[PDB]
This record gives structure tokens, C-alpha cells and sequence, in this order.
């Protein structure tokens, strides 16, 4: 029951670096690489006293992987592991993906079969990257068209990071964000969207945190894989494996771009006043103000939903908290899909970690949900992306790394023909 | 369970916690509550520190 | 009555890892019954007594 | 003796395992978990934050 | 001398299974750890039929597990009464089905039901005289429903004149847990129809409904909802396996309450199941058991028979009675309500009685209905399928495995035809023939 | 044997029934726990019409306790005797009507009679031979007046041949305690003259005057009278539980109370009531109860029967007597006053006997009138009705719920032909 | 049964202060939270599940939410001695304040935080299970009690309807005041409160003076004894859904038996005995002297007089040593006295409500421990004398537009001050009608 997951760019690998603090917390794996069956779908037991993350750190700038290389968990990742460039891609998609990316492209993939040779029973992949950038969006791409065609079926669960709409940090991220979905489109099996703003408004609201950093942000999205993956680690009362979440959350082959929320983020001053139970949480888990991307899911219709349950979690309190619900109409759901909820239930309590901001919760909600605000997100993006297009800027960076100006148009009608799949599909 | 069973189906601290209906409905950690607090205003004292 | 105290049965662990090591092994934990133990109570020398 | 009428003092029938006033305790049934009232009658809360997982109830 | 095999499939399966073998064991004296340590003669005689006789006194169930991932297994292994079951009967896959009702029946099942055939065909080998196959599964699962069907298929196809027992839920849309529920249950049903000689129809509404309005449980668990659907299952066994003032084995069960092959669709219920706070005011009697027997909220299917008519019904008795209070009872129930029975046949109730009660009570009883307000849920269940169906809703999962069009057509139209041979069965002219 | 059901509605329904029961276990020698105590064979032969038979001595009553709030029933559990109720006989709202016929009569009614018909069918079915049914309610409330009538429709259309009795307590224009009393006890009315066998009307005002006069004393809570109702409704019963000389059950004194079918509105007193102070200084002879079962001012009910006509009457007594006193002294009370009995029936007066006289008491006695007189309070709420209802005030607390203008004007005309036809046989 | 109380204004909010000083000091609840380690449990607990839910171990918090748009009394809140019992999140803070404005509150204010109180209320009401129904305390002289008041109540009544709400509001007295814009806030928040709040109770500032003047003898009170007043009136009618009676009365029983028509809901209030400790000794209370008390003009707590108008209902509140006997007495009597006439329309014009647990006291405060006290909430036309004064000096200062810029600025137009003119005089209209 083994999965590896692939960090890609910088933002992959800190967020990697918060969920394998998280992993090797959880389990009581000591930084050094010894504990003083759960570990076996991260960690492998090697040797005698030591174990490895099944991961591979990828980017093509030195800084960060020699950053986490120096740092306290020295010990526990194997050298060979932390892949690392000579030169970056400094935001080009053309450059990490045909001038950069095809170097360090060969090496990477023989890690990836050498580590799925120790996996006996693999689920699948589950990849981090950010596409604003351009290792995350160039090499991204062209090493999930490869590992597709290596294995073709597999699970590939992607977290990825869009640009968000009104705050960004680049100028040249469109064009990324839109070379990178014309593949995301059709190489991914899951997408799971994150957001950046969203995550710091809920920072900014529950967690009462007025000057956040990335830290929190990553902390937040190892406890959302965590939750998520927890299935698979820690039995529960109802559990579901990653081909569950293919099976009821993916009606169509081209539609797999999933709403992230989670519940309950809370301070550990407001845990004393808020009475925290099942039913609340699971309200909180459907408003639009706790959520991961920054879209109001009352403008879209839900064709799936998804429910994480972990602590002191029965059937019968999720069976009423479901039906109540439905009974709703705040939010509908689609005419064709009369059951789109889907429940799992874990016994494992989400673990806390020293210097964090979660509280000690006893029971927790992840959600996955999927609706058509996606399909406003894409527009938002493509808009912005057609209004750079138009004075053909920044093209001639991305015409002398080797590519053409077929490939942006190209892109352009593939987001117009989804746009229009959204628009008929929640008719 | 599903895919992997450590817990077994009677586990008398698991059995006790459930079958207190108001532990599933509200349960806390004081202590570590309070720890987390005071955790949070050593944070702020010293960057008003390290600002000084 | 807590139906806890009715509960008879003896419990094995869940999943876990392949053995991979014998009992013949030095480091292999065994069982071993002798010596006889803590006795209570006098003259319970020996057996049939 | 003269008997109160109408509503109000939640008794032996509205008294529920998850509720605002309810105490602690394992309770399988909920009629048995219905009066503590009548069985606990005078011990203070603080036991029985104590006394966390027993029965302690008819 | 009279044989039945237990089959457990999926996770539902499994826990049933192992709360129905714990109560098993505990009624024939059999201790955790496989050997009798009972007291009275009584409990030696009739263990053949699902126990063997291994040596000193071990005596091991009869039974054949499946499933598709290890947690199952494992966890049925830890626990109490997990050392009688023998592990060669643990016929077993490692992938899982995945809530794919074509997972479990062409892809993953086709390599395991082999294995799980040369088990179950060396275990129908080991006895005398088989009576018939008993399997209890799902049908909103992948491993459980298509597999399980796919063995109920084969069976039938080797062992032609065996009956067989089908306890099956099916999923019901007050509590829906995934969503590919009906997809799973009209095939499942479309293999039934021709493939099972009977079915009890099982949901987890009606046990929801029973531990909180008759038990009034605080927190009813699937511990309770299999101690129920066990319970349920060793009344229905009770006959055989105990002496008696009149016997009733399944056959004869199933000749007194099938009228036609394809009405083999029962909806059942237990008595008594009271509180422990409220036990005290109630009077033990006979027809305080007759009564909570008929009552609709007694019944463990969402489908009230008040809707409908009762075709033909049969009533499980256990404990030392009067033969004269059990028929006055049936009697009066029949005679009093006379709306609610069919008219072409007279006497629809048949009745037995055995002289050893469960554990814990002195008398009990267990009803069999076959009522044509079952329909009820079938139509229920048609609706949300071909509401999804419409525009080919969560179809790749399934065509892109084997499957076509044609096979969700014909469960339908299969499933369509059985409700409407139900309800015109119903509302058949009472005093007419052509 | 012979088996009646017992049917509480609304809060003075409830707390009218825990009383009455809290009496009869008495009565039967039961524990406050549930369990048999007595000491006579006597008080063990004839539980059956209101126990049922449990497990080891334990008799459960046979009642059903039906309203639309939590504390009712909280305070009926709470309160003596309130373990000794089976907790499925319940039946149990949750919204509440308050003081409004419509909605419960038609919204809250609609969803709570079919739980309060299957509890009443599977208890009735439970005994072999029913007797009749037995109902306390109010007439002014929303929970006890429209759900009460509601049930009586369905139970009557159920059960067609059996017998029932109805307790109703009216209110009065001195003891006014809402302010929509006449709309509910119109309709109410309207629907126990045309469904309802018999009815005895009951009122607070009669009541407070008993226990000012008679009793004498100084804080005559609700529970003193509830003891008068569950007196009277367990000396009504009595024939049917104990031997006698001459028995009478509730058919035999309906036959005997009601000429013409619409004629079943009684008027009630209960003798001997007298104070602790003056309950030495007084002898127990038949002409002592005879004497003051006939005042006017013992009766229940806010109708002067010296304004009206004694169309027909009724004396149950109990204890070991003589018939020849309780002749005499009807034939006497008869002949005396014979300005005040109609002309055209002779011998108005039925008498039963039992010998079995309640607790602490050698003799006692139960009353029971048909009288022409209790039209006087029909016009009494009428005409409140009429002023009220002349201009459509607080009429829209009831169009909303579905309710029409007709049904106050069909329950006008009818309540203003029941008056005229018992004025015409005055 | 649960009841959620929302408080909106600055007055609001110093009224839910007393309110829930006093509910907490009723069920023995501490400051921080959490009731006092000696405390036993027995019964007469669980009393406080209408007010307070449970939460995490030892915890209580009030189903209330504060809203305001000046942040200085939310802060004295957020800072005072109940630091620990509300949740922070319940009270609601604006930016910057309406400023006695009804349009700035109502159209320009109000629309960015509304949304956030309906979001809290929501879940709120989600955590309760047996709602009775709502109640609101407002001024409507302010504008933040006001302005965005009516939005809050637009869309409560929208989103749920069926729901009882409870409108206890703050009219600004005839002669005495604090503002000069008030008649434009109170005719603006009067049209948008005809058809929304079910049952409206009046509450004016200068009545409550002159009972604490002569009978509390405080010669020199405070706003603090007015909400104390309030507090214990508020407790008096909620006691029958907290505590057992002998014959209790609930919220949903007022609208059916104190409101004869729709648009006719304005109820005045009165209190008694109104006694100081010093007073309470000597005199021996019982139930004739202080329901004799709650009718004179003197012991009302709005500035009008029912001896001009005719009692449409009455309703009764008894908590204490009461018996139904010597209650019917004292109704009685009432009604055999013709120095008060009641309308040709309810001869029974009464109904009484019996409770067992006396009124508690305070310390700090004036009342003293009393055996007895009734609550009184009655309807007459008197209403329609109190609207008609407003209405004289509303037009009086409407006539030569002053400060009707402000509100031409904010974004309204004349229409809606003559559509709420008219309303205002419909209602007038109707309220002499009714008593014809
Ligand atoms: N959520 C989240 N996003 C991040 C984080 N760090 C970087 N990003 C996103 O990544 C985008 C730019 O890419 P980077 O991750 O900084 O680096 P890169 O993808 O390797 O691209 P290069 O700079 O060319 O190497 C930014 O627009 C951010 O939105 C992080 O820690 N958390
Ligand atoms: N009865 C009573 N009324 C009060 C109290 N405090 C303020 N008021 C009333 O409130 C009115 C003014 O509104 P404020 O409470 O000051 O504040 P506001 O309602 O939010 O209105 P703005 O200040 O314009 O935002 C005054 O006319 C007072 O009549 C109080 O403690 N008791
Ligand atoms: N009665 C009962 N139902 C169960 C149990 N376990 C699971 N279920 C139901 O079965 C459904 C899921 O079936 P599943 O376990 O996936 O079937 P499988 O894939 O064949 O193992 C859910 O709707 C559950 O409500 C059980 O132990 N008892
Ligand atoms: N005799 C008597 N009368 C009662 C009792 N309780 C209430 N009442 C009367 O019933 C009337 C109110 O009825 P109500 O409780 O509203 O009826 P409900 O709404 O159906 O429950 C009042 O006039 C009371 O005088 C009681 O216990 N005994
Ligand atoms: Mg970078
Ligand atoms: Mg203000």
C-alpha cells in the first residue's frame, strides 16, 4: 500500500518539507532516521534502525535543496534523493521544459523506477508543484508526460498551485499557468486545487494569524495530505483507498479539478468557547469563506462530494449530519447526480506539531468536492491571459528557448474547448 | 478496516471514548491548550524582543 | 453491567511486517516457563501438592 | 402534593446523551442515561469530570 | 446429515459473518479457541452442520471468507472467536475492487472466484448431504457485489438443485455512502432475479430505525445492526439444528413462501427487541411476541407491507410453547386484517416451532414476508439509476473495463419487468381464470 | 373482562389523568413502584379493566398520554405514580398547539394522530373484550381541544360500537384564563354533539366553590381538584370492578341518561364532601348523601338545575347498604320537589349499588343528571362567541391555517339549534 | 427549548450586558464561564439549556451575538469583567458608526455587515434543536439600532419566516431626549417594523425614571438600573420556558392571545412590585396590591396613558409564592372595576401565567428579595396617542427639510419618507379604528 510522491520547484519541496516533518512526527520517526507497519507506505525499513521517505525533491536551482540538505533532517533523507540543477528556469516554461528540463529529466525518471521497484503493492503517484513558476510548470510537465507513458493507469493525484486572480508575485505566470494546464488537462488523473489567497484569508480569519508566512501555508497542506492519506496509513471505521476517489469523484475523464476545505481550523483560545462537534464541523467544511481556492461554489452545482472524517467519528452522527445537508438548499446539487456524497471515517486523531498554530482537535473534516466555479477560475485566468497575448509580450523569451507561437494558441483553444465541456456539463 | 488494521475491533480506550457519548460530541486537552497559548505569547514577546 | 465484562475471547495482532527471523535466533524474544515463578501461599512446594 | 404542569425542568423524557446540561458517563441505553437526576442526586460536577469512563448510572 | 455452508463476501460480509459465527459459537458451547466446553448432549448432535469435528474435540465453522484487501482479513483475524476459522478458507485477493460493480465482476474477479471455486466445491465435497449454499454480501460494494454474484452464478450453474440463501443489502437513500450505489444494485438484482433461489432483503434504515425507536440504543453501532441480521440468521437456521414439536427446513420454507421463481424477494423481521430500562413494564407472553412480529416497525427493510398485500408469510418459533396460542394467534392476524392478504391463496401463513431458545430469552420468533411492497425499493432504486443513466453518469468506470450499454439496458428492463409482475401480481383479479 | 381504555389530552388532561391514576392504583392496592400489595382477593379480580399484567405482581395502567409539549410529560414521570406508566404509551408532539383549535385540529393533529391511533389500536387490541373509551381533555386549549376531537373523530370512525365516555372541563366567564376560549369551545362543542356518547361537563368555577364551601380551604390548588374529578370518574366505573346488589356499567346508565341522541350533556356531583373539622360531628346515613347529592351547589358545573327541568338522572352508590333507603329516598326526593322533573317521563331516577366503598369512607355516592338546564351555559359562551366573532376579531390566527369563515358560522348554527331544541323540551 | 437573544445598538448592547449578568447570577454560572467547583448536581439543573450551551469541558456560552458599528462599547465588552464568557467571534464590531443616521446604516453601513451576523446567526440556530423564536433589542432613536436593524430584520424575516421574533424596542420619549434626528430614525425603522416583527413591546427611557424615582427612591439613576429593570422583565417572561410552573405560559402563546389583528402588535409593559430594600420590610406584598400595581400610569414603563384607551388583551406574569385562587381573585376584581374599560371585543380579557421560581437579585442593584412580583404586558390604543405625538413633531421639522440632505447624500430619495409618512398615518388610522 506504498505511494511516492514527486516535489517539483521550490514551493513542491517546502511543502514537502512540512508534510515529511508532519510524516516523521506522526509515526515517531526521530529526525536522525530511527524510531526510539503504519510507516510502511511513506518510510521503508532500511538496513537495520533507518528509514527512507519514498520522495524525490526536484528543481533546478541549488539554494533550497542544499538549504534542506544542511538542515536538521540531514540523516534522514538519502543523498541521492534531493535532485538538484546547475541553472534555473527563472519563470520560463519554454526553458525548463525543452532547454534545461530534458538534462535533468533522465536522471529523475530511473530514481522514480528504483523506488517504485521497492513498492510491492504502489496506489499510485501524487505530485507538488507550483505553475506560476518554471521549473514547477516546464519540467513539471514533460515528467508527467513521461511517467504517464512509462506507466499510463497509475494514480497521479495532482496538488498543483494556480496563480491567484487579483494577488500574484510574477508578471510572466500566465503564459505558464496556460502551458502547463494544456497537459495538466490530460496527464493528470486527480487535480486538487490550491490556492494562495484562500489560504490566507483562512490564516487571516480562524487561525487569527495577521502576518503569515509560507510556513503556515505548507503546515496547512500537510495536514490536508495528511487527512487525506490517513485512509491509507491508519485503519478506521470506514476506509477508502485512492482508487475510491477516481471511482465516485471523477464523472467524466476530462473533468478532475477538485475543491480542497478543511475543518476545523481553529486557535487554541477559540477551541475553548466553540462546542466542537461533527455536524458543525461539516457545516463549516461547505461555506465558501473555508476554502483552499478562492471560488464561491453558490454560482456552480456539486456533481460529487467528498468527506475525510478522523478522531472519535461514528456513522451515525455523519449519517445525520449528511441528511441535514441535503435537506438544505443553501447550496443544490446537479439534477444527474442524486447521491453525490461519498463518507470515510478514520480512527487515527490528527497529530499537532511543536511551534504550530492547530489546536488539539479531536475530530476532524477534509473535503474534496467538485462543482463549476473551476470553470469561472479558468476564465478569470484565461482573460488575463489573452490580455497579455494580444501586444505579443514576453513571446520572443519563450520563441528563443525553442518553442513557437503555435503552442500558446494552441493552449488557448484547449482552454476554450474546456470552458465550453464546464459550460455544458452543469447544464 | 479497509486496507490495514492495528486497533483491534474492541479496544477498551476506544470502546470507553465512543460509548461516552459527550467525549464524541465535545472533548478538549486543557493542558495542551494552555501550553499552546502560552507558546503563542512567548512567540509575540520575543519579536517584540528581537524589534527592541 | 458494562457488556465489557462479559467479553471472553483471546485477540491476535492485526497486520504487521513478514517474521523474517527465527526463534533459533539469540536475538529472537522467546518464551521461557522455567524457573517455576512466584508460588503464593506455603507448602506449595510441588506439584501435586 | 400539587403537581407542576406545562413545560419547563427538563425531566426523564427530554434528557438526551448529547445535550447542555447532561453529564459524563458510558450509557448503552438511553432510558437508563435518562435519569441522573434521581440517581446521582447530590455528588459534585467535579467528580464526575472525574470519574470519566465508568458506569456509575442504573 | 443436513449441510449449510456459510459464504461471507466484502466488508459488510465479513462483519456480519464473524457476528454471526461468534453467536453461533456461543449457542453450541464452543469456546474462542475452537474446543466444546459446553453442558448439556444437546449441543453435540447437530454441529455437523457447520462445524468439523478436527481432533479432541475441535470443532471448526464451515465457512468461506472473501474479499480483496487485507484489512478485512486482518481485522476479522484479531478478533474474538478469530482462531477458530481455518486459513485455507481465506480465499483472498490483494488489489480491491474499489466500489466498482465491474471491478469485482470481470476484471478482478475472474481470476479469484477459481480459487474461491476449488474452496467452496472441497468444502461442499467434505459433507453428506448438503442441504444449500448461505451467502451474505452487499450490493452497494465492488468486491462484495459483482464477485459475490459471480460466485452465486457459478454455483448455480454447478450445483443445480441446492437452495441457497442470499442475505443482501442493499443501499436505500435516506443513508447513502457512496455514490455509485445504484449502478452496483441493478446488476446485482438483475443477477439475482434469475440466479438466487431466495433473497432477504436487508437495509441499514430499518436497523437505524429499530435500535432507536424499539432499543433505544445511544449510539447504535454495525455491532448491533450484525448482532440483529446474525440473530436474524440463526432463527432462520433454528430448525435444523434443534429438536422440535414441528420441523421446517429451508426447503420447506421455501415451498411454503415462493409461488413463483421469480417472487424469491422476502422482507423479515425479529421479536422481541425491547430496552433494558423499559423491559420491566411489559407482559411475556405469546402474543406480545405475535404482535411485535407483525408490526411494520419491527421490519428490517424500508418498505412498509401496509402498501402492499402480503403474498404468502412464514413465522420462525423457538422456545417451548402451546402449538394451540401460536395458531390462534396466526389465525387471528390473518382473519382480522383481511385487506392486507392476497386472495388466491388462502392459509398465506406457515408455521414451525423449535424447542431450544437464543441465548438469554426463553421463547422468540423470526417472520418471513413475502409482500409484493417490496417493489417499493426497487423502484426507488430505478429512479435514482436512471436519473444518473440519463447522460451516462460515472459510465467510463465501467465501459472502459468491458462492459457496454446493453448490460445497463437489460438490468433495467430486468428490474422494470420484476416490479411490474409484482405489482400486477398485487392487484391480481381474485375469482377469474383465461 | 370487560376492558376500558383511558385517554389524556393537554396539560389539564394529563395532570387530570395523573391524579385519577394515582387513585385507582390506590383503589387496587398497587405500590407507587407497580407491584401488587393488597390484601383482600376482592381488590385482585378485576385489575384487568385497568392494569395489564406484566411480570411478577407488576400491573401497568391502560392509558395513553397524548400532547404537543416535553414538560407534560417530563412532570407526569417526574410527580408519585409516574413509574408505573409504560414508556411506549407516550405518544408525544413536538411543536405545540397553544391555545389554537386550528392548529390542532388540522396542521399539528395531521401528523400526531396516526402515532396516538396505532398506540390506541395496539393497546385495544392487546385486551380481548373492550367496554367503552374513556377521554379527558379541554375544551379552551389548542392540544387538548383540536387533537382531542380529532382523535374522537378517527377513534369513532375506528370503533364504531363501543361505548365512550368524555371528562370535559368548560371554561367560565368568571375563571376566564384565555382570551380565545369561545372559538375553541364552540367548535369543540360542535364536534362532541355530533360524535361524542355521553359527556359530563366539568368547569373550575363549580370546582373552586366546592372546595370554598364545602371542603374549607384556604389554598384549593389544582391537585384538590383533580382528587374531586378522579372521585367522581372512579365513582362512575365502580359497578364494573367490584360486586354489587345491582349493577350498572356505562351502557346500562347511558340507556337510562339519553331519550334522543343528541341529549348526552351531564351535569356531575360527588357526595359525601365535608371538611376534617365537621367530619366528626356528622352521622353516615343514606339521607345524609341523598341530602346533599342533590343541592345545587355540590354539582360541577356552572348550570343552575333549579332554572331548568331534570329531564333524566342517575345514583351509583358504593358500600354494603340497604336498597330500601336508597328507594325510599329517590322516590321521596322524586315526589317532593316534583316541580323540577319533566312530566312526560316518570321514574327519572336510576340507582345502582355496589358494595366496595372507596378507601377510608363506608359509604359513598355518585351523580349523574340529564338536565335541561345545562343550555344555559351553551348560551353563555355563545354569546361571547357572537360578540366577538361579529367583526372578525382575532380571526386571522385561524383563516391562516387553512380554516374557512363557514366553519364558525356552521358551529354557530348548530350550537343555537342544540340550545333551542333543549329549550324546547324544558 | 432554546431561545437565541440578538442585540443590536449600542443600547442593545448595554441591555444584553444587564440581560446576561442577570441570566448568569439566575443559574449560578460565574463570570469566566464556568459554574463553581462546590456546586453539586441534583436536580432543578440543566435549567440553563435555553441560554447556554456546553462546550469543551466546563464551558458555557451564551447564545447571543452583540453587533454594532462603533467599536468603543463591543471593546468595554471585550475588556470588562465577562472577558471569558462570550466567544469572540459572537460580538459582532463594525468600523465606524451610522452617526444617527438611519440612511448611512441602512444602505451604506449596514450591507457589509450584515451578511456576517445572518452567517453567525445561521450556525447558531443550526447548534440549537428546539427553537422557540427570536427576540431583538434595539433603539430607534440611534442609527446603528435602527438603520441596519430593519435589514436585519428584512432578512430574517426572509430567511426563515414562521419564526416568532420579538421586537422589544427603545422609542425616544415625548418631551425629553438625547438627538434632534431621531423622528426621521424612529418613523423610518417604525414602517420597515409594522410587518415584520410578530409582537412589538414599547420601552421608554423617561417612564422607567420616574419609577425608579419614586417608588426605588434613586433620585440620581443611571442607565445601569434601566437595564437591570429590563433585564428582570426580560427574566420574568422567560422564566415559565426556563423554570416549572404550575400553569406556564410560552413565547408563542403571546401572539395568539395579545394580537387581534396583523398590524396591530404594540404591547405596553409594566412591573410590580417595583420595591426597595428598605420598603420591602414594612410592607407585607401579596398578589392584590401589586397587580393593583401594574395598572396605573405611574408603574408603566412607557410614557402613555391606557385610562385614554381601551385594553385590547392583557397577559399576567407570577413568579413566587402564587396560588391560582387568590389570582382569580385579584383578575376579578379588576374586572368588576369600572375606573378601567376594556374594548366590547374581549370580555375575557385576561390570561395569567404561574411560575414557581421567584425573581433572584442582584447585588449592586435596588430590588431587594421579594416573595412575589408580576409581569405585565397588555395592549390598548394608547399606541395610537404615542405614534400621533411623533407624528405631529415628525412633520413639525419635516416641513422645512432639516437634515434631510444627510439622507439625500446617503442615497435615498423623498418617495420612501412619504411612503413611511403614509404608513404611519394608515396605522393611526387603524388604531382609532379598532377601538370603535
Ligand atoms: N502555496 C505556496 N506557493 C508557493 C510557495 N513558494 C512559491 N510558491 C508559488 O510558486 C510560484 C513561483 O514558483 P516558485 O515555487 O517560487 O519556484 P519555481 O516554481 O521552481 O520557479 P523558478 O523561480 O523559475 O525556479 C509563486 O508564484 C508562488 O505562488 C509556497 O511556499 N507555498
Ligand atoms: N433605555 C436605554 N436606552 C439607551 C441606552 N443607551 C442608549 N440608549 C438609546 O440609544 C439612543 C442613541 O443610540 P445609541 O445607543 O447611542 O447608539 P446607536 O443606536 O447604535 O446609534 P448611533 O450612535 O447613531 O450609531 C438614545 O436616544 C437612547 O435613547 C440605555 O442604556 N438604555
Ligand atoms: N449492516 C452492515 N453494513 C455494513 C457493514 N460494513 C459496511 N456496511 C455497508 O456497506 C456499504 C459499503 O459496502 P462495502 O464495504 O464497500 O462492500 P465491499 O466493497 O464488498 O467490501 C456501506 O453503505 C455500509 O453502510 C457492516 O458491518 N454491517
Ligand atoms: N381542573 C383543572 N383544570 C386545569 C388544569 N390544568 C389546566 N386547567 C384549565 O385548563 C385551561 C387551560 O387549558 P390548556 O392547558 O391551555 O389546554 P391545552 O392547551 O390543550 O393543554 C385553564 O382555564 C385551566 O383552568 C388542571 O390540572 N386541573
Ligand atoms: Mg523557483
Ligand atoms: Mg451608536
Amino acid at each position: 500500500r506504498e505511494v511516492i510522491s514527486i516535489h517539483i520547484g521550490q514551493a513542491g519541496i517546502q511543502v514537502g518539507n512540512a508534510c515529511w516533518e508532519l510524516y516523521c512526527l506522526e509515526h515517531g520517526i526521530q529526525p536522525d532516521g530511527q524510531m526510539p507497519d503504519a510507516f510502511n507506505t511513506f518510510f521503508s525499513e532500511t538496513g537495520a534502525g533507518k528509514h527512507v521517505p519514498r520522495c524525490i525533491f526536484l528543481d533546478l536551482e541549488p539554494t533550497v535543496v542544499d538549504e534542506v540538505r544542511t538542515g536538521t533532517y540531514r540523516q534522514l533523507f538519502h543523498p541521492e534523493q534531493l535532485i538538484s540543477g546547475k541553472e534555473d528556469a527563472a519563470n520560463n516554461f519554454a526553458r525548463g521544459h525543452y532547454t534545461i528540463g530534458k538534462e535533468i529529466v533522465d536522471l529523475a525518471l530511473d530514481r522514480i523506477r528504483k523506488l517504485a521497484d521497492n513498492c510491492t503493492g504502489l496506489q499510485g503517484f501524487l505530485v507538488f508543484n507550483a505553475v506560476g513558476g518554471g521549473t514547477g510548470s516546464g519540467l513539471g510537465s514533460l515528467l508527467l508526460e513521461r511517467l504517464s507513458v512509462d506507466y499510463g493507469k497509475k494514480s497521479k493525484l495532482g496538488f498543483t498551485v494556480y496563480p491567484s486572480p487579483q494577488v500574484s508575485t510574477a508578471v510572466v505566470e500566465p503564459y505558464n499557468s496556460v502551458l502547463s494546464t494544456h497537459s495538466l488537462l490530460e496527464h493528470t488523473d486527480v487535480a486538487v486545487m490550491l490556492d494562495n489567497e484562500a489560504i490566507y484569508d483562512i490564516c487571516r480569519r480562524s487561525l487569527d494569524i495577521e502576518r503569515p508566512t509560507y510556513t503556515n501555508l505548507n503546515r496547512l497542506i500537510a495536514q490536508v495530505i495528511s487527512s487525506l492519506t490517513a485512509s491509507l496509513r491508519f485503519d478506521g471505521a470506514l476506509n477508502v483507498d485512492i482508487t475510491e476517489f477516481q471511482t465516485n469523484l471523477v464523472p467524466y475523464p476530462r473533468i478532475h479539478f477538485m475543491l480542497s476545505s478543511y475543518a476545523p481550523i481553529i486557535s487554541a483560545e477559540k477551541a475553548y468557547h466553540e462546542q466542537l462537534s461533527v455536524a458543525e464541523i461539516t457545516n463549516a467544511a461547505f461555506e465558501p469563506a473555508s476554502m483552499m481556492v478562492k471560488c464561491d461554489p453558490r454560482h456552480g452545482k456539486y456533481m460529487a462530494c467528498c468527506l475525510m472524517y478522523r478522531g472519535d467519528v461514528v456513522p451515525k452522527d455523519v449519517n445525520a449530519s449528511v441528511a441535514t445537508i441535503k435537506t438544505k438548499r443553501t447550496i443544490q446539487f446537479v439534477d444527474w447526480c442524486p447521491t453525490g456524497f461519498k463518507c470515510g471515517i478514520n480512527y487515527q486523531p490528527p497529530t499537532v506539531v511543536p511551534g504550530g498554530d492547530l489546536a488539539k482537535v479531536q475530530r476532524a473534516v477534509c473535503m474534496i468536492s467538485n462543482s463549476t466555479a473551476i470553470g469561472e477560475i479558468f476564465s478569470r485566468l484565461d482573460h488575463k491571459f489573452d490580455l497579455m497575448y494580444a501586444k505579443r509580450a514576453f513571446v520572443h523569451w519563450y520563441v528563443g528557448e525553442g518553442m513557437e507561437e503555435g503552442e500558446f494558441s494552441e493552449a488557448r483553444e484547449d482552454l476554450a474547448a474546456l470552458e465550453k465541456d464546464f459550460e455544458e456539463v452543469g447544464a | 478496516g479497509r486496507l490495514v488494521a492495528q486497533v483491534p475491533n474492541e479496544d477498551p480506550e476506544r470502546l470507553k471514548r465512543v460509548l461516552d457519548a459527550k467525549w464524541r460530541t465535545i472533548g478538549v486537552d486543557k493542558e495542551t491548550l494552555e501550553l499552546q497559548a502560552q507558546e503563542k505569547k512567548d512567540r509575540e514577546q520575543a519579536e517584540k524582543d528581537r524589534d527592541e | 453491567m458494562l457488556p465489557t465484562d462479559t467479553m471472553k475471547g483471546t485477540f491476535a495482532p492485526g497486520t504487521t511486517k513478514r517474521k523474517t527471523v527465527n526463534m533459533y535466533d539469540t536475538q529472537s524474544s522467546t518464551f521461557q516457563p522455567r524457573p517455576e515463578g512466584p508460588f503464593e501461599a506455603e507448602h506449595i512446594t510441588d506439584q501435586p501438592a | 402534593t400539587t403537581v407542576a404542569g406545562g413545560k419547563g425542568a427538563r425531566g426523564e423524557i427530554t434528557r438526551r446523551p448529547g445535550e447542555s446540561g447532561n453529564p459524563y458517563g458510558v450509557s448503552v441505553f438511553v432510558d437508563e442515561y435518562g435519569k441522573w437526576g434521581s440517581a446521582i442526586q447530590g455528588m459534585p460536577l467535579t467528580e464526575t469530570r472525574a470519574r470519566m469512563q465508568t458506569k456509575y448510572f442504573p | 446429515m443436513r449441510e449449510i455452508v456459510h459464504i461471507q463476501g466484502g466488508q459488510c460480509g465479513n462483519q456480519i459473518g464473524a457476528k454471526f459465527w461468534e453467536v453461533v459459537s456461543d449457542e453450541h458451547g464452543i469456546d474462542p479457541t475452537g474446543t466444546y466446553h459446553g453442558d448439556s448432549d444437546l449441543q453435540l448432535e447437530r454441529i455437523n452442520v457447520y462445524f468439523n469435528e478436527a481432533t479432541g474435540g475441535r470443532y471448526v465453522p464451515r465457512a468461506i471468507l472473501m474479499d480483496l484487501e487485507p484489512g478485512t482479513m486482518d481485522s476479522v483475524r484479531s478478533g474474538p472467536y478469530g482462531q477458530i476459522f481455518r486459513p485455507d478458507n481465506f480465499v483472498f485477493g490483494q488489489t480491491g475492487a474499489g466500489n466498482n460493480w465491474a471491478k469485482g465482476h470481470y476484471t478482478e474477479g475472474a481470476e479469484l472466484i477459481d480459487s474461491v471455486l476449488d474452496v467452496v466445491r472441497k468444502e461442499a465435497e467434505s459433507c453428506d448431504c448438503l442441504q444449500g449454499f448461505q451467502v451474505c454480501h452487499s450490493l452497494g460494494g465492488g468486491t462484495g457485489s459483482g464477485m459475490g454474484t459471480l460466485l452465486i452464478s457459478k454455483i448455480r450453474e454447478e450445483y443445480p438443485d441446492r437452495m441457497m440463501l442470499t442475505f443482501s443489502v442493499v443501499p436505500s437513500p435516506k443513508v447513502s455512502d457512496t455514490v455509485v450505489e445504484p449502478y452496483n444494485a441493478t446488476l446485482s438484482v438483475h443477477q439475482l432475479v434469475e440466479n438466487a433461489d431466495e433473497c432477504m432483503v436487508l437495509d441499514n434504515e430499518a436497523l437505524y430505525d429499530i435500535c432507536f425507536r424499539t432499543l433505544k440504543l445511544t449510539t447504535p453501532t454495525f455491532g448491533d445492526l450484525n448482532h440483529l441480521i446474525s440473530a436474524v440468521m440463526s432463527g432462520i437456521t433454528c430448525c435444523l439444528r434443534f429438536p422440535g414439536q414441528l420441523n421446517a427446513d429451508l426447503r420447506k420454507l421455501a415451498v411454503n413462501l415462493i409461488p413463483f421463481p421469480r417472487l424469491h424477494f422476502f422482507m423479515v423481521g425479529f421479536t422481541p427487541l425491547t430496552s433494558r430500562g423499559s423491559q420491566q413494564y411489559r407482559a411475556l407472553t405469546v402474543p406480545e411476541l405475535t404482535q411485535q412480529m407483525w408490526d411494520a416497525k419491527n421490519m428490517m427493510c424500508a418498505a412498509d407491507p401496509r402498501h402492499g398485500r402480503y403474498l404468502t408469510a412464514s413465522a420462525l418459533f423457538r422456545g417451548r410453547m402451546s402449538t394451540k396460542e401460536v395458531d390462534e394467534q396466526m389465525l387471528n392476524v390473518q382473519n382480522k386484517n383481511s385487506s392486507y392478504f392476497v386472495e388466491w391463496i388462502p392459509n398465506n401463513v406457515k408455521s414451525s416451532v423449535c424447542d431450544i431458545p437464543p441465548k438469554g430469552l426463553k421463547m422468540s420468533a423470526t417472520f418471513i414476508g413475502n409482500s409484493t411492497a417490496i417493489q417499493e425499493m426497487f423502484k426507488r432504486v430505478s429512479e435514482q439509476f436512471t436519473a444518473m443513466f440519463r447522460r451516462k453518469a460515472f459510465l467510463h468506470w465501467y465501459t472502459g473495463e468491458g462492459m457496454d450499454e446493453m448490460e445497463f439496458t437489460e438490468a433495467e428492463s430486468n428490474m422494470n419487468d420484476l416490479v411490474s409482475e409484482y405489482q400486477q401480481y398485487q392487484d391480481a383479479s381474485a375469482e377469474e381464470e383465461g
